[PDB]
């Protein structure tokens, strides 16, 4: 129902970046959560997620070497941790629960801007 | 090794007093003339199926057969009964219990209660939550296998439990001879006398006179040529046919369009 | 409880007094199959049963026989022949937390719908996708059971709401449960207005020798007329007879 | 339909399945349908238990039934 | 739907002390509002009354001399004045229409603690 993120913004590559979201309980007490991303030439894919409960992560193997995902139950809030950024990475990152429906009713927020310079 | 099921496992079906009337039923009784199960705990107590419904019943001079259990997997992950006579009064207990596969008596709860020469018959079946027991027992004069009559079970138990049954086993004390049989989903025609007591019964679908008897309601079919039921051909397997086709339609399209 | 584990409590021998439900104008919604509300103090029922949850607000709609959709097919299903009350109350101020209540869970993930009453409370990975999940999440593998995460500024689709839903067993078997009725007194060989039990008609009382058995309560006809009662409060069976008539 | 002597007498039974051949259900194929049970014979008498198509059934001689 | 109660706090038996609150116009139009109390040991009575048409007030016996009822249509408020509050007297106070329903359903407002010291 509402989902905002932040921590975007323009980098070159190298350095690092750290995304930031936050949800209502009602998305934040689902099962999993993680960070999506599309471009301009790309769909949405899943870049990482987190569970609820055990703090376990998983990643795309395309990422999973660059790429931190963790989440704060207090707050009710998801990071994503980038290090040494890539063009490639240029996207707009969404936050959202792991498993999530195609239909246009399953809300999403509106994504932060993120852009990696050569 | 197996015995003849001579008219035995039937039983009041509800709780309506009805007298010299043949009335048409459905229930779980045991079909007639069905192979029962012998078994002996001599020299062994399987645990057995709880298929819809169980037929029991057993042998008796001593009391040596003293109760049973009613479950799944009896270590303690679901509901599961044990009924025990103790050679003292019964014990009724419903809970998530770890059992011994191997349980004898000497010579997360739901559910508690504190109360040859002859045959005890009796019969056990679980509807919608609801254990229920029936019984009789009678004098015998036969020493191995079950007498042959009729005469219907009462109700004696009726207990809203919600305890998951698939399997079961015969608890006997140890310093022997019972039988299981099974229920099914018969129709039955059976005959009340003046008094309310089922004297008889018709296995409506046991053979063709049988049928013949529940088709006329009566135990009595005078000479002649009955219509008594339709013969039908059955499907032996399914066809399912549509063309070929491995395109999929712009469905997701007209829902995820930019513009309405 | 959660919905997903709701818990179910059984009434029995007793006056069941359901004014105090009807008449209170506390719940969001009180409908009723297969009998009306305030008719209710004139029956009896075998076992009583009050089922009880809660769910989001816009799911209320989903408890219902015939219903379909989340709770109704992964959480809590109806049959089509209940008979019973639906009966449930917002909870924003109780359930809702600051920061979100997250106790409350529902299934999202099962492999195949309920069954009528029952449930379903395995915690096993659900296999979303091609590769075994063996227990432990990850891509296309999820655990079963989603909180609510309740918050007193959502908005009222998103409150909780406690559901009880009371089911009925109108059966022909003895009543433990009817409502605050006073008795009369028997009378026998006069024609009477009778009702045992809930049981009702006009007739004549008398002494019966049809012997019950332990377990029976009433005798009946071809007709599904009943002919003799097993009185409520002595253990001695009428006959009833109707009450004389004929063409004039 | 069922063909039987009342059961007074016998408790046997022969069984008509009417309008249908043999080999789709001491067989008698008949115009009344597949006759099983009853024993077909060469001899005669009058009519007991009608059949049909100049068909009858009776009881009789240690007892079956005749078609 | 509202309802809002302070004028709480710790006391020593003796003195004084003021109870207030409020409720929206869909309580506060009743015939007739109330102040009710809670205790460990204890279930909630009313312990005093007053109503909307006349200001007539009323008791429980057990509180008569020390407790006083009041309100004010033009704020759409009620009060209840305590002098020399007994030990006894430690409650959870709560503002609510006098004719209540036993429903989880009536709605009720937090309630403000009152705790009397010897
Ligand atoms: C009693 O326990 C058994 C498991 O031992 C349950 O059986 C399963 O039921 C589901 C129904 O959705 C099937 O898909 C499974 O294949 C069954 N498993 C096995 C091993 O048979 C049964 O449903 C439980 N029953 C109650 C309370 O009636
Ligand atoms: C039942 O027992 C008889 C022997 O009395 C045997 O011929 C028959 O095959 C048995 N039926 C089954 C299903 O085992
Ligand atoms: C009762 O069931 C719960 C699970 O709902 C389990 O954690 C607990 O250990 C069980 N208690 C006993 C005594 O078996
Ligand atoms: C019915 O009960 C009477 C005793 O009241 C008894 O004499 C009679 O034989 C019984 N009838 C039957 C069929 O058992
Ligand atoms: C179905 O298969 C036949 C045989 O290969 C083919 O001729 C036909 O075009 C196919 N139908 C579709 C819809 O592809
Ligand atoms: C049936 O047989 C019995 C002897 O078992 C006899 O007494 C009775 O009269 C016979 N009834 C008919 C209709 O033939
Ligand atoms: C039964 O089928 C056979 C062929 O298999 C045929 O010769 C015979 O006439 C058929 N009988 C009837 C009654 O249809
Ligand atoms: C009838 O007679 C014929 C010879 O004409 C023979 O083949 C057949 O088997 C006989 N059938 C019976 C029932 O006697």
């Amino acid at each position: 129902v509402q989902l905002v993120e932040s921590g975007g913004g323009l980098v070159q590559a190298g350095g690092s970046l750290r995304l930031s979201c936050a949800a209502s309980g009602i998305i934040f007490g689902r099962n999993a959560m993680g960070w999506y991303r599309q471009a301009p030439g790309k769909e949405r894919e899943l870049v990482a997620g987190i569970t609820r409960r055990g703090s376990i992560t998983y990643y795309a193997d395309s990422v999973k070497g660059r790429f931190t995902i963790s989440r704060d139950n207090a707050k009710n809030t998801v990071y994503l941790q980038m290090n040494s950024l890539k063009p490639e990475d240029t996207a707009v990152y969404y936050c959202a629960a792991d498993p999530a429906s195609p239909a246009p009713g399953d809300y999403w927020g509106q994504g932060t801007q993120v852009t990696v310079s050569s | 090794a197996y015995t003849n099921s001579f008219t035995r496992g039937v039983y009041y079906p509800d709780k309506v007093f009805r007298s010299s009337v043949l009335h048409s039923t459905q229930d779980l009784f045991l079909p007639f003339f069905s192979n029962v199960t012998w078994f002996h705990a001599i020299h062994d107590n399987p645990v057995l199926p709880f298929n819809d419904g169980v037929y029991f019943a057993s042998t008796e001079k001593s009391n040596i057969i003293r109760g049973w259990i009613f479950g799944t997997t009896l270590d303690s992950k679901t509901q599961s009964l044990l009924i025990v006579n103790n050679a003292t009064n019964v014990v009724i207990k419903v809970c998530e219990f770890q059992f011994c596969n191997d349980p004898f008596l000497g010579v997360n709860c739901t559910f508690e209660y504190v109360s040859f020469k002859n045959l005890r018959e009796f019969v056990f079946k679980n509807i919608d939550g609801y254990f229920k027991i029936y019984s009789k027992h009678t004098p015998i004069n036969l020493v191995r296998d079950l007498p042959q009559g009729f005469s219907a079970l009462e109700p004696l138990v009726d207990l809203p439990i919600g305890i998951n049954i698939t399997r079961f086993q015969t608890l006997l004390a140890l310093h022997a001879a019972y039988y299981v049989g099974y229920l099914q989903p018969r129709t039955f025609l059976l005959k009340y006398n003046e008094n309310g007591t089922i004297t008889d019964a018709v296995d409506c679908a046991l053979d063709p006179l049988s049928e013949t008897k529940c088709t006329l309601k009566s135990f009595t079919v005078e000479k002649g040529i009955y219509q008594t039921s339709n013969f039908r051909v059955q499907p032996t397997e399914s066809i399912v046919r549509f063309p070929n086709i491995t395109n999929l339609c712009p469905f997701g399209e007209v829902f995820n369009a930019t513009r309405f | 409880a959660s919905v997903y584990a709701w818990n179910r409590k059984r009434i029995s021998n007793c006056v069941a007094d359901y004014s105090v439900l009807y008449n209170s104008a506390s719940f969001s919604t009180f409908k009723c199959y297969g009998v009306s509300p305030t008719k209710l103090n004139d029956l009896c029922f075998t076992n009583v049963y009050a089922d009880s949850f809660v769910i989001r607000g816009d799911e209320v709609r989903q408890i219902a026989p015939g219903q379909t959709g989340k709770i109704a097919d992964y959480n809590y299903k109806l049959p089509d022949d209940f008979t019973g009350c639906v009966i449930a109350w917002n909870s924003n101020n109780l359930d809702s937390k600051v920061g979100g209540n997250y106790n409350y869970l529902y299934r999202l993930f099962r492999k195949s719908n309920l069954k009528p009453f029952e449930r379903d409370i395995s915690t096993e990975i659900y296999q979303a996708g091609s590769t075994p999940c063996n227990g432990v999440e990850g891509f296309n593998c999820y655990f079963p059971l989603q909180s609510y995460g309740f918050q007193p500024t959502n908005g009222v689709g998103y409150q909780p709401y406690r559901v009880v839903v009371l089911s009925f067993e109108l059966l022909h078997a003895p009543a433990t449960v009817c409502g605050p009725k006073k008795s009369t007194n028997l009378v026998k060989n006069k024609c009477v207005n009778f009702n045992f039990n809930g049981l009702t008609g006009t007739g004549v009382l008398t002494e019966s020798n049809k012997k019950f058995l332990p377990f029976q309560q009433f005798g009946r006809d071809i007709a599904d007329t009943t002919d003799a009662v097993r009185d409520p409060q002595t253990l001695e069976i009428l006959d009833i007879t109707p009450c004389s008539f004929g063409g004039v | 339909s069922v063909i039987t002597p009342g059961t007074n007498t016998s408790n046997q039974v022969a069984v008509l399945y009417q309008d249908v051949n043999c080999t789709e259900v001491n067989v008698f194929q008949t115009r009344a349908g597949c006759l099983i049970g009853a024993e077909h014979v060469n001899n005669s008498y009058e009519c007991d238990i009608p059949i049909g198509a100049g068909i009858c059934a009776s009881y009789q001689t240690s007892q079956s039934i005749i078609a």
